[PDB]
RNA sequence: CGGCCCGAGGCGGCGGGGGCGACGGGCGGAACUUAAGCAUAUCAGUACGCCCCGGAGGAGAAACCAACCGGGAUUCCCCGUAGCGGCGAGCGACGCGGGAGGAGCCCGCCCCGAAGGCGCGCUGUGGGCGCCGCGAGGGGGCCCGAGGGCCCCGCCCGAGAGGGUGCAAGCCCCGUACGGCGGGCGAGUAGCGCUGCUUGAGCGUGCAGCGCGAAGGGAGGCGCGGCCCUUCCAAGGCUAAAUACGCCCCGGGACCGAUAGCGGACCAAGUAGCGCGAGCGAACGGUGAAAAGGACGCCCGGCCGCUCAAAAGACCUGAACCCGGCCGGCGCCGGCCCGCCGGCCCCGUCUCGAAACACGGACCGAGGAGCCACGCGCCGCGGCGAGCCCGAGGGCCCCGCGGCGGAGCGAGCGCGAGACGCCCCGGGCCCGCCGCGCCCCUGCGGGCGUGC
RNA sequence: GGCCCCGGGGGCGAAGGCGGCGCGCAGGCCCCGCCGGACCGGCCUCUGGUGCAGAUCUCGGCAGCAGUAGCGCUACUCCGCCCCCGGAGGACUGAGGGGGAGACGGGUUCCGCGGCGCCUGCAUCUGGCCGCGGGUGACUCGGGCCUAAGCGGCGGGUGAAG
RNA sequence: GAACGCCCCGCCGGCGGAUGCCUCGGCCCGGGCGGCGACGAAGAGCGCGGCGGAGCGCGAGACGCGGUGCGGACCCGCCCGCCCCGAGAAGCACCGACCCUCGAACGCAGCGCGCCCGGCGCCGCCGCCUCGGCGCCC
């Protein structure tokens, strides 16, 4: 881009400055030309990833899974947990299959008001995102963990609404915005396979509590 | 490409169940003084190896054996260690809901090594008293063997 | 993060911390390490002692597992043997019963005599051995092996 | 959530599809309801347009019933009888305002040989649907 | 006059030729540039020119590596210094180790001799993913030109990816989730001498011309001659996979948003236009929901008014510079209500020194210049700590070798550190390199000391 | 990327434009009135092609100067009634022609009817301009044939090839 | 003094096309595919619509012809045409044909000519027909 073209500098002694120019005179390959090259063009050798220890990985989630279990951080975070009969949330639900039954339950345990507080929210984004598949913004609410028992099917539908498998947990989904107390609804299978996760990852042991 | 080759070897598994991905390799010692005591996996078995238990190339070749003729036995206990490995696989071998073995066929693991005991007084009969020296007489063996020459014809040719 | 480096903070300053009088200009001093004998000298004295000249004998290909030779100290020796049986080799500390401790098993050739070993005899295997390292055994009643 | 990978979710994409569409797909993007009578009737939930179907219009500022006059398919809109720019003259003719086929529910239809076999395909096929589920 | 040998014209069937901005193979082959000059060197075995295939190609089953308690055709990925060099500037492989993939074979020679593919051949044949289709579920009241808006009460949801519709729609329409069909072993050779190119290959890495020219031979990173050892069989041939890639089709994006992004978003861009020619090469996107794209009357283009929410009338909004008509008055800072008094050289730049008769700058808008990759040093912070570690690869999760650190010193044969100390600085002593008393065992070897 | 307490502000009027007050040392921010007619943000964490008076800067628009400088080939006049057409007068080109025709180059400029939006540096009712129709006929003229100076081809020869 | 010029105390007009919002376009990554030609390619010229300039398409069968399936009311203007339990407009997919001049370009040439009543280019392989030689022999 801006060096297809054929131009070469005129010289002094034609009272013109002394940049590239076309046949005919025209100004090119010059950042401050119309049609010229960038100065430093970019370029897709910049280093688009980065490391991360995988102890320090590790520490990132526990630490997300810890701040999540706080009444405090849950309620200063953003989620609506004034209907809730604990923090440590576990229900024991089976097999959810029906987007009305998985309302049924979160309705029964008191976490609807998220929800709504997600449904209600979707906009059109302000700016030029809005042409790049970006149009719609919707708000978060509650995490399902799930380990033995069907799900997905059951509760993916619903307006901020996301699944993970307990054997597999997300720091992204976890912390959303890089804030770290997310609102997460436990089956009892996931909540009780947790320990068991810890005991599976190899020569790994917990950091330690402190004051 | 993780996904391109996934895939490629779950249909090559489909086409040939239920034999195994791989051959049956060889456990064999690595080059250098620095992996001296430790195995891995070779390239074939040879023939002496064949010849231990029974099989031709052509038949081990058949029944699903990496056979790899220009190899050529540095020991005998080279020749123990894999007739033991072929005389293992030929018993595990069946032939025709069956099921498929995956991975490398009989992997070769390195033990940890363990602590023995022993006697002070047999163990010093094995040795001088004077180690360092003995080692020291051993390691300039040679070069005085030179110099002493050296030494001789300056006598020999002054008269 | 660009929008926090130093370069951003001189938007309106003309020259970027360059000077007036001296400028940015393409090689004020050549290209790479050019000069070293001549306008750079005071530098490669200063900071450089043997950059330039020929040392010593020349091998037209090194053989780098030949050469290789992993070494351990006596004061390692006993950190070896695992920890749930050490307490026991020093309690009933024997003559007829005496730890053996082989050191390519472990990958180490020679045995050097750095610190010192507790009071309880042991024998020890290696493939070449230094002078007070055989020293401090044989004073502690430890016997030194040859291993093939 | 889409699931299908040979499908985009491409606002450029989606918008030159709209676009530039075939006559047999912009024909069928130019579908309406059918009233509750015929739906019980036909068992069927959705017609493309036709001349000679008779429609009731809301949700518009031209509100009616009339008999679909034209089908303008490069516009994706329908002139209906009576339903007009208001003129100038007393004597200079009508002027029909165009009406958008999803502004309508289809109150009675055109049948054919066609339009008949067509809508038992449908049918058998929406039956097919309904023994699986 | 017939056969065999070496040729000539014609006829029949079959094959070749040209084409491509990549990837691949074979040749020929620069200079700018760096060395702060410049010849060797570097750039670069690159640009460019010529030839040749394919869907890949090339390479390939040891005349290999090594020195081990040894491996074992080819390709590709991870990993890391021997050496070359105005020994300057610069340049630079590889084995061992961890993975992807994995596959082996036959001609000449020798035996049979036409057993063959029989108008030939004994001058030797033959055998040993794409195609279909169904597809749920919202009203009532305000108001607007128009309800996708506001208020209140609901349904579908394996479907709340999205596009359209007169203003933000799961339920107005297309789609979206859930499924069906196809499915006995190679001669003008190897090698050698002279010369030219090439390589990290250094008294030769690989190639070539010419002269000479073998029999058992080749190799073991320093030459020559002799004796050994270890390991292979050149001068003939075939071969899948793991690997690389433009055009065109498909999906995605913290990318650009009309002077940007391709030169090219506009029914007619490599177009119009320019050059004898090789070749050079623009500018130009947007009415309105609907063309409803402008009634009637009056003067002789204008005025009235007409469609429409609105002229938005050749069109979205419509800034600046600059200008015309009406109204008011006659440079910055400060005091005072206001035309007085006081202060005030043209900025930017190079420079000892600029208001300079030093240079740039009529005005206005939009654009316009320390970013990225790699390497080196130091500092800060996080995790773990005599340890540490998302190589490659295999099943935002799980498993995963090197490597670096842990001991230094010496050209090298090689030898090889405890004794003190909150910390810092100094002293002392220990290890190696260079030298020297004395004693001895297995001896130009061990021990014990002295010195810069 | 998040939050914005029954789920952030918007045709009961978004962004932008033109004037005016207020806050801040300042970079700047906030509100009101008029235009406009569909989108926009405050706080936390993340990213960069991130801020203009200058470069004889690039592209576009455009002022004073200014109703300024400027508009060879002897020549027109009267009437019908324009530099066009007609009649009458007065002149010119001066047979190496401001005449009549070909070769090359141009390519429809040719003809008839109609016209004045562009052009015809003044005008035009003129026209090589614009619209619509038309138009070049060979035994004997030329080209086709012959050869000139030349150019190509030739079993082959040479070169890494072309 | 007026006027010219200048500043704006405000109200309207011009000229110009910035800003804001929008986007059937670019760019980057990944995945497919890897499919031309003497049976005449790539490319070039000329011609073809009822009223037809450009671009797409097509080739004297020319803005297209036929067969098999699907589809089911239109066909941008003016005209035609179709309309129906099949009568068939728009549209889609495969398959069969037509396919002017030049071009690897093939009777010579490039727009003009032939030799002969089939037709008439170069190289190579295998066969075959007809032949030459003071090659070797008979
Ligand atoms: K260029
Ligand atoms: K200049
Ligand atoms: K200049
Ligand atoms: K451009
Ligand atoms: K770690
Ligand atoms: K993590
Ligand atoms: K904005
Ligand atoms: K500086
Ligand atoms: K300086
Ligand atoms: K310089
Ligand atoms: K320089
Ligand atoms: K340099
Ligand atoms: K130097
Ligand atoms: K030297
Ligand atoms: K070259
Ligand atoms: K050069
Ligand atoms: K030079
Ligand atoms: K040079
Ligand atoms: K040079
Ligand atoms: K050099
Ligand atoms: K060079
Ligand atoms: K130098
Ligand atoms: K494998
Ligand atoms: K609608
Ligand atoms: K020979
Ligand atoms: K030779
Ligand atoms: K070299
Ligand atoms: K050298
Ligand atoms: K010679
Ligand atoms: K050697
Ligand atoms: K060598
Ligand atoms: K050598
Ligand atoms: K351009
Ligand atoms: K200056
Ligand atoms: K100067
Ligand atoms: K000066
Ligand atoms: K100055
Ligand atoms: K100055
Ligand atoms: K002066
Ligand atoms: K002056
Ligand atoms: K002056
Ligand atoms: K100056
Ligand atoms: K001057
Ligand atoms: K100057
Ligand atoms: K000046
Ligand atoms: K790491
Ligand atoms: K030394
Ligand atoms: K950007
Ligand atoms: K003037
Ligand atoms: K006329
Ligand atoms: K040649
Ligand atoms: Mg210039
Ligand atoms: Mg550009
Ligand atoms: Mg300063
Ligand atoms: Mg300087
Ligand atoms: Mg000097
Ligand atoms: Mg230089
Ligand atoms: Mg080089
Ligand atoms: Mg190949
Ligand atoms: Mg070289
Ligand atoms: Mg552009
Ligand atoms: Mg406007
Ligand atoms: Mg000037
Ligand atoms: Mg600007
Ligand atoms: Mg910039
Ligand atoms: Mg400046
Ligand atoms: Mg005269
Ligand atoms: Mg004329
Ligand atoms: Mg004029
Ligand atoms: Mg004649
Ligand atoms: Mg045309």
């Amino acid at each position: 881009a801006g060096v297809q073209c054929t131009a070469h500098s005129w010289g002094p002694g034609r009272a013109v400055a002394r940049l590239p120019r076309k046949h005919g005179g025209i100004g090119a390959y010059a950042n401050f030309a119309r049609g010229g090259h960038m100065a430093h063009p970019t370029t897709v050798i910049r280093r688009w990833c980065r490391k991360v220890n995988l102890n320090q990985r590790r520490y990132a989630v526990a630490s997300a899974l810890a701040a999540s279990a706080n009444a405090a951080l849950v309620e200063a975070r953003g989620h609506r947990i004034a209907d809730v009969p604990s923090i440590p949330l576990v229900v024991d639900t089976d097999n959810v299959t029906k987007t009305k039954d998985a309302l049924a339950i979160i309705k029964a345990v008191g976490v609807l008001r998220d929800v709504e507080r997600c449904k209600d929210s979707r906009h059109i984004r302000a700016g030029r995102g809005k042409m790049r598949n970006r149009r719609y913004i919707t708000r978060k609410g509650p995490l399902v963990i799930y380990n033995t028992e069907d799900v997905a099917r059951g509760f993916r539908n619903l307006p901020g609404v996301d699944l993970c498998h307990v054997s597999s947990i997300r720091l992204l989904e976890l912390a959303p915005g890089s804030h770290p107390g997310r609102l997460i609804l436990w089956t009892k299978s996931a909540f009780a396979s947790l320990d068991d996760v810890y005991a599976a990852k190899q020569n790994y042991t917990l950091p330690r509590s402190c004051i | 490409r993780k996904i391109r080759r996934r895939q490629t070897r779950l249909q090559k598994a489909k086409a040939i169940f239920p034999c195994p991905l791989q051959k049956l390799r060889p456990s064999v010692t690595r080059c250098s003084q620095k992996f001296n005591l430790t195995q891995r996996i070779g390239r074939g078995f040879t023939l002496r190896e064949l010849q231990g238990v029974g099989l031709s190339a052509g038949k081990a070749r058949q029944i699903g054996i990496a056979v790899d003729p220009r190899r050529k036995n540095k020991s005998e206990e080279s020749v123990a260690r894999n007739v033991a490995r072929l005389k293992e696989y030929l018993s595990k071998v069946t032939i025709f809901q069956a099921i498929q073995h995956q991975g490398v066929v009989m992997p070769v693991v390195n033990p940890k090594p363990v602590i023995t005991t022993g006697s002070i007084a047999e163990a010093k009969k094995e040795v001088p008293e004077n180690l360092f020296m003995y080692l020291r007489n051993a390691r300039t063996a040679r070069n005085r063997a030179r110099l002493a020459k050296r030494d001789a014809e300056r006598e020999a040719a002054a008269k | 993060p660009t929008r926090i480096r130093k370069s951003r903070k001189r938007r309106g300053h003309r020259q970027m911390g360059y000077g007036r009088v001296g400028g940015h200009r393409k090689h004020p001093s050549g290209r790479g390490k050019a000069g070293g004998l001549q306008h750079k000298r005071t530098s490669f004295d200063k900071y450089h002692p043997g950059y330039f000249g020929k040392l010593g004998m020349r091998n037209y290909h090194v053989r780098r597992n030949i050469e290789y030779n992993p070494t351990i100290n006596i004061d390692k020796i006993w950190s070896l043997i695992p920890e749930e049986q050490r307490d026991g080799f020093l309690q009933r500390k024997s003559t007829t019963e005496a730890p053996v401790v082989d050191v390519t098993r472990f990958g180490f050739f020679k045995v050097l005599g750095r610190g010192s070993l507790p009071q309880c005899p042991i024998i020890i295997k290696a493939r070449y051995f230094s002078s007070d390292a055989e020293k401090k055994l044989r004073e502690v009643g430890g016997v030194p092996l040859l291993v093939p | 959530m889409k699931l299908n990978s040979a499908v985009t979710a491409s606002r450029r994409k989606c918008r030159k599809a709209y676009f530039t569409a075939n006559a047999e797909t912009r024909a069928k993007m130019m579908s309406s309801r059918l009233s509750k009578e015929l739906r019980a009737e036909h068992k069927i939930k959705t017609m493309p347009i036709r001349r000679g179907d008779i429609v009731e219009i809301f949700t518009g500022g031209h509100k009616g019933t009339g008999k679909v006059v034209e089908v303008r398919r490069r516009d994706y809109k329908i002139c209906v009888e009576g339903i007009n720019q208001k003129a100038r003259n007393p004597e200079a003719k009508p002027v029909p305002y165009p009406i958008h086929p999803s502004n309508c529910i289809i109150k009675e239809l055109y049948m054919n040989g066609s339009r008949y076999r067509a809508i038992k395909r449908r049918q058998e096929r929406n039956a097919e649907r309904l023994a699986r589920i």
